[PDB]
């Protein structure tokens, strides 16, 4: 459920064109002399043949409620068969699910028949339709004024896009006088800038009811805001209290089953009615209905939430954690939990909601769970659990009473290692946690006891959970039962040949139901196919360099599939519009110089290299100018061009330093950064996005050459970087970003741990001595993304890459004994979930590609995403 | 409560005080 | 050839979906699952080899306790190793297990495959927990002792490289090959041992003698026989047990019983049949009816219409439909009242036996109870009910349109605008005063169609055909203006058949009948040839507003001229060198010029016929008419030119060869299996023929052209009406295509240049497209051709009744979108664009009136 992001779809994520069918529709009724058009997928306009319509005027909005929104069709549509209006309605029932759901934003809430009346027999329209419903209802719909007491409500927008023979208007301004005006989409009702309205509806607009206010809220904030309504911060004017206060809107906040918001929030009230005596448990001070919105208050439990507590009380350091003393204080939680599940089981109510943001750690670790919004008060049946967190939901529908404890059982598993994401992927996903957290409790050193108590509290929390025959279409995927140790290299042989089989299996799911590409991706880069990137090129790429390293593989379909990739990438070469070494043009040439393909390599080189170059904007490595020019020094340094191109190269690149060390604030972000995200495209600070990606062109271009400049701008970049970092209690240098702190190989630390090892014999002492410093902070013992970019492949493949020692069996064993935690199986075969598991991909950031060039590179030590010499 | 409506009406307004999309 | 159904146009094994409950069984560790090809799930152990050939088990189930077996079975089969497979959906289990399916696959539900070493404990082991279930019986295998286990020698899995390269037909042999065949009684083949134990496992009173069987079905068929008794004259029945399964829950045994009380409430009645004989035999349900005489509507209207100006003298027609009609009102309103129903009325059923005398047959669908209303089901293409009336108005509803098909007979476009049977009302009385009938006998067959009109209930329109409705006013064309206004609206209709087939499918450009669905270049069912005619008639109106067709025209030509290459094919109709003709007619010059140069004698040796529709003499005809324009240089003149000399001196050493000298012996409105005509075979040679004597100017080529009329001519038959038709199987075809029409215009064209011996046929085959009615409406084999070959080559230049009769003779075939006029093509369930049968046939046909040229063709 929950789709959007992008989809639903077990295993792969998916485009926006899956939600295709299976509601039966609305289907009013054409009679003849008129025309139904199917649009945009979601509405159907009727015109009546042969009638001119004006330009703006004034809609009119239409509401319904669910189980009455058969009739609004055959009491309107019979309206407005007889004369002439047109209108527009809903299609399918899903999108009437949609419309009035939880998802959607409070400006479209509520539309579902729009009819456009002409202005000169608006009044006969708006008088037949007062008297003829008179009896439904449905929600206020925002942006827009009720008439007396009916479902119309009003608007001054837009009809139709502009006529042949008008002035050229868009679609988002309107004509109001000699000026165009944008409009808006806020919730309050606004006249749009001064358009005159008629005589009849001065009335309508300018009176006023009854002044009686008295409103026992004092509102000061508010959280979160929905399309049920918000949740405020207020304060009690009986004498003080601080209170928490929520509302919902009447008939809206519609789920898929016939069930609406009101009906959540009495059973709130109800559920927090009975549990009126417990201190770990909210209580109400106010029940009531203001105006038709129905407003209830509950007290303000005092703590913190556990998944913060996880990460401020999890050892994340060998020395972040002084004298023991972690894995009573998970006992003790766990005792709580299972004492409090009891005490309200017996009591005969039901949370059916427990996830990591209900329950509240205040001081001395007591907990108070809250947020009891989809109670239940009866268990003789069997259902299925609808709405639940990512991660948190049970399988193939079982009793009332078993879904708290899979929900405790979880919560358990994720306090002793923060890795519950895929459980909505894999059945049984936390076996895996139970088995390999006792290796890392281990190898960190503590007492047995500590963690036989702990063993034997999952194993009773395992025994209160029954075992479900697992049909749901995602049976294949299925957790490990036996966990070896790598002791020679035919370990190493064997596990590469069982990632490279997971990768085939992986490749011929995506490849049955879909074509518009060749290997699952993840959802940011869904519509990007050029670079070292979200991409499939480079997965070839990988998959070829993995494969060289193991003697005589299968070797399936591996040719075909390289000649249609290598086919289609050249097909469209000129059709993209980016130029970068990892998202542009400029990147797939060398993949494919890197494939062989020596001739033509060339040939697309020195055809498009000039074009490619002028249209650049940017100047970083990631989407900007230093990867066109690294990657042509690149090609001058091995040597397969003309002299005067490789000329110009270098005096472009003199003008690039010589711009560069005049002003280096122009294209990167000298400071601390307030905004935090994944987004590619949205951070600055980095190998891959900032100063470090000019400082490896400028060592590059030290080793081809030797100009002092170079050294003297390389210098000054690094200088400008170290800026950015800051030293935590621990002393060790981290990249900061708003509240967070990246120890990362892309966005943070192992990135400058990596280039001031590759450029050690360049670099003086007074550089170095940074390292320690930097070591410090790349030595963790557990990440929650698997990733290269920002996972922990990337800690792991800088952490010991060039070292000037030959010992590579240390790095290889550590990774694969330590990276066993993220993984699934497929039948002989090897998948990994990226980041924010709930996915397969492959893809170089976070998936198959990224683990196979962390082989490779540790192998080979050479770091093959950025090219070098 | 009668005559209130445009109260709560407005409340629709405030201001919040200072990823993971699809809803919980 | 896909044929596929979806309001509107057709697709081809695509937009189908699969919305059923899945049968899934449940998955242990240490195996695997892997969805072969959309049907079937495979279930197999990891780490264990399996062999080929060998034994495989089936298991088949009824509906209603299938998931039961699949669980009893994947319980058993999950101890052990064994692989095995089953079906996915209710869908493929209902398509597996029906009606019309062929009879060789069957039944097949979970399919075993164990292996040899421990086939008796398996054996043993599943006949314990099954045997309270029960199948059918399933041709081409052999029941083991009591239940749906069976076997049948075959393979498990394609061929391993390590093993030889033997492929699936093939069945461990090395010397020869051996092809295993699916059939019913079904052998042992050559060699294979049995083993032990399959040895000892495969180690009266008839009442009927049976001649000969009518059909074959999965349900068992219908028997011609006789009894023993006596001689008599039966129509028997048969029936499988679990077998004949609809999208209900409904198998054949319930219909043969239900049929069985119909005829059985009904045997006081003179006009149905009299059940002698009900029983079961093993478990086959056997059932006999007596045989009644007569002939079904279908053969007596075509027999009994006023087709020609003069067949049926002394009226009287009218009256032998009044009679006819009455009967069945009053017939149906006589077993009404003994609450009998028959819900299938179509022409297949009333039979015509003694002087206009009625007998309902095929009572298979009876229902006894008359207050719920129920969707139509099962009916014949045509006759199908609307939104869930009762079951008493489906008959009045069948009789209505039985009524509406006597007055004329175009009925079976009814399933996709309602109503669409007042144009045919409308028409009839317009056709009946033109031939001149009573009045009185209108009126009275008026009043019956009004009272059958009262007794069927109007229905709202509730789908998505409801855009397209009937015509309910006609206007005689009098002037231009009229055909001025009627070219916009066809235009606007082919703009708006345009936009509702591109929103949903983007794999083509425009709706084509499923004979061409697959041809993608050429002229008959191209892409390019449809805008070609776009603009053709767009250039005809005056100050026509544009809609998208700048870009379109660019669009269209750059996807042609990308894909000229990727395809095997040649030919003027459906291959490379119509591509090239086109777009040098479309309006870019040069580019086709250059394509041509590059490609025709590349494309000129690598076909081997030698018609116009795909040979050598389109070939030729596209490279004598690029000369006439000038841009072909010297030495390829010569090479285009002393080709054609040789094919006539080659056509003239033996004629027999090239085209088929007879009348042929199929009936089938097929492209390929089609000999004669001026398209496809003959006559097309004529035609290349008559071209080549206008600029060269040898006798040679006159000389072979009337070896060929010479030789075309002994394919016609003289009728009684003195006409020459053309004759294959044993219907007449009047056509453009495939007819006499294709002839007449032949000689019209080369009438200066061909003696008076040849010029005495005129007289005789414009009394064959003299026709008054016809059923298609298209261009090749329609009414437009046959109006567009009366009058094209006339030494006068009128044309305002070529425009006034074809524009009003062609107004039955119209339906209406929203000031639009889209043309249902031949079998019209559909609507269809090409030049075929659609929009671009009566595109041509309008612009051939008026350009006195017939523009698909190249001239001179
Ligand atoms: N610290 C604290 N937080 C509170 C208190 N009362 C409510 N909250 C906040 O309100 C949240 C309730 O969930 P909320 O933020 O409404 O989203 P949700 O209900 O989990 O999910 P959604 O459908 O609304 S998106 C709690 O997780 C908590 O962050 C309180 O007394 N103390
Ligand atoms: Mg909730």
């Amino acid at each position: 459920m929950d789709y959007n992001f992008n989809l639903e779809h077990p295993f792969f994520f998916t485009n926006n064109d899956y939600s295709t069918d299976t509601s039966i529709k609305y289907q009013a009724s054409l009679p003849f002399n008129w025309h139904e058009v199917m649009n945009n997928d979601e509405w159907v306009y009727q015109y009546p043949i042969g009638k001119f319509v004006e330009r703006q005027g004034w809609k009119i909005h239409i509401s319904s409620e669910y189980n009455s929104s058969h009739e609004l069709l055959q009491d309107v549509a019979k309206i407005c068969h007889e004369m002439r209006i047109p209108f527009k309605h809903l299609s399918t029932e899903d999108k009437f699910i949609m419309r009035n759901g939880k998802l959607v934003s409070r400006g479209f809430s509520g539309k579902f028949i729009t009819c456009y009346p002409n202005q000169n027999e608006l009044e006969s329209v708006l008088q037949r339709l007062e008297s003829a419903l008179k009896q439904y209802n449905g929600p206020y719909i925002l942006s827009d004024k009720r008439w007396d007491e009916a479902p119309i409500y009003l608007r001054y927008g837009v009809f139709r896009p502009s006529r042949d023979d008008e002035k050229k208007v868009a679609i988002d301004e309107l004509i109001v006088g000699d000026e165009v005006v944008k409009d808006e989409r806020l919730p309050v009702f606004k006249i749009p800038k001064g358009i005159v309205p008629p005589d009849f509806l001065n009335k309508w607009l300018d009176k006023k009811d009854k002044k009686q206010g008295d409103f026992p809220f004092i509102i000061d904030n508010a959280i979160r805001f929905s399309n049920s309504g918000g949740i405020y911060n207020a304060r009690l004017k009986e004498d003080g209290k601080k209170i928490i206060l929520k509302e919902a809107r009447p008939y809206t906040g519609l789920g898929f089953d016939g069930t609406y918001s009101s009906e959540k929030l009495a059973s709130e009230c109800k559920a927090l009615k009975i549990l009126n005596e417990w201190s770990e448990a909210p209580k109400i001070y106010w029940h009531g209905k203001i105006w038709e919105h129905t407003f209830l208050g509950i007290e303000h439990m005092k703590g913190v939430p556990l998944n913060r507590w996880v990460t401020n009380n999890f050892p994340l350091y060998e020395v972040v954690d002084k004298t023991k003393d972690y894995l009573l204080r998970v006992s003790k939680i766990v005792e709580k939990l299972i004492d409090l599940t009891n005490k309200f089981h017996s009591e005969n109510v039901y949370h059916q909601d427990l996830h990591l943001g209900n329950i509240l750690v205040k001081d001395e670790d007591e907990i108070s769970i809250i947020d009891w919004e989809q109670a239940v008060f009866s268990n003789d049946e069997k259902v299925v659990h609808k709405v639940a967190a990512p991660g948190f939901r049970a399988w193939r529908e079982t009793l009332p009473s078993e879904i708290d404890w899979y929900g405790i059982r979880q919560i358990a598993h994720y306090l002793y290692m923060p890795l519950v994401t895929t459980s909505d992927l894999t059945y049984n996903y936390v076996s895996q946690t139970r088995i390999e957290g006792k290796k890392l409790f281990e190898s960190l050193g503590y007492t047995r006891e500590h963690i036989d108590y702990v063993e034997s509290l999952l194993s009773y929390l395992d025994s209160k959970c029954p075992q479900i025959e697992n049909i749901s279409r995602k049976k294949v995927l299925k957790p490990m039962h036996e966990i070896r140790t790598i002791e020679s290299e035919q370990d190493i042989q064997d596990f590469i040949i069982k990632l490279l089989r997971g990768f085939t299996l992986t490749y011929g799911q995506w490849r049955k139901e879909f074509q518009s590409r060749f290997f699952p991706v993840h959802y940011y880069g869904l519509n990007f196919n050029q670079g070292i990137a979200f991409s499939d090129l480079a997965i070839l790429w990988s998959y070829q360099q993995l494969a060289k390293k193991v003697k005589n593989f299968k070797f399936d379909d591996y040719y075909e599939i390289r000649t249609q990739v290598i086919n289609e990438a050249v097909n469209n070469f000129k059709k993209s519009s980016l130029s970068g070494l990892f998202d542009g043009k400029i990147g797939t040439i060398w993949l494919i110089y890197e494939f062989g393909e020596i001739d033509r390599a060339v040939e697309l080189f020195t055809t498009h290299f000039i074009e490619i170059f002028e249209n650049s904007q940017n100047k970083n490595l990631y989407s900007g100018q230093a990867g066109i020019l690294l990657v042509g020094l690149y090609f001058l340094s091995k040597g397969e061009i003309d002299n005067k191109l490789g000329e110009e190269i270098l005096i472009r690149l003199r003008e690039y330093t010589l711009n560069y060390i005049e002003n280096p604030e122009t294209f990167c972000k000298v400071g601390a950064s307030d905004v935090q995200s994944n987004d590619p495209y949205e951070n600055f600070g980095g190998l891959l996005y900032g100063h470090a990606g000019v400082a490896w062109l400028f060592g590059e271009a030290y080793k081809l050459t030797g100009e002092s400049i170079y050294k003297n701008g390389l210098e000054l970049a690094v200088d400008k970087e170290l800026v950015a970092y800051k030293v935590d209690s621990n002393n060790s240098l981290q990249y900061s970003q708003g509240h967070r702190l990246l120890p990362y190989l892309a966005t943070g630390s192992a990135g400058l741990l990596l280039l001031i090892n590759r450029n050690k014999e360049i670099l003086s002492s007074k550089y170095l001595k940074y390292l320690t410093s930097l070591e410090r902070a790349t030595d963790v013992v557990f990440c929650v993304l698997p990733g290269l970019f920002n996972g922990f492949c990337g800690l792991e493949v800088a952490n010991n890459i060039y070292s000037d020692i030959d010992d590579n069996f240390s790095g290889q064993k550590k990774l694969i004994e330590q990276l066993y935690r993220y993984l699934c199986v497929i039948e002989e075969g090897f998948v990994i979930a990226g980041d924010n598991g709930l996915k397969i991909t492959t893809d170089i950031a976070s998936g198959f590609a990224g683990v196979a060039i962390g082989l490779v590179s540790i192998m080979d030590n050479k770091l093959t995403i950025l090219p070098q010499i | 409560f009668q005559g209130m409506a445009e109260e709560v009406l407005n409340l629709q307004l405030v201001s919040v005080q200072v990823x993971x999309x699809x809803x919980x």
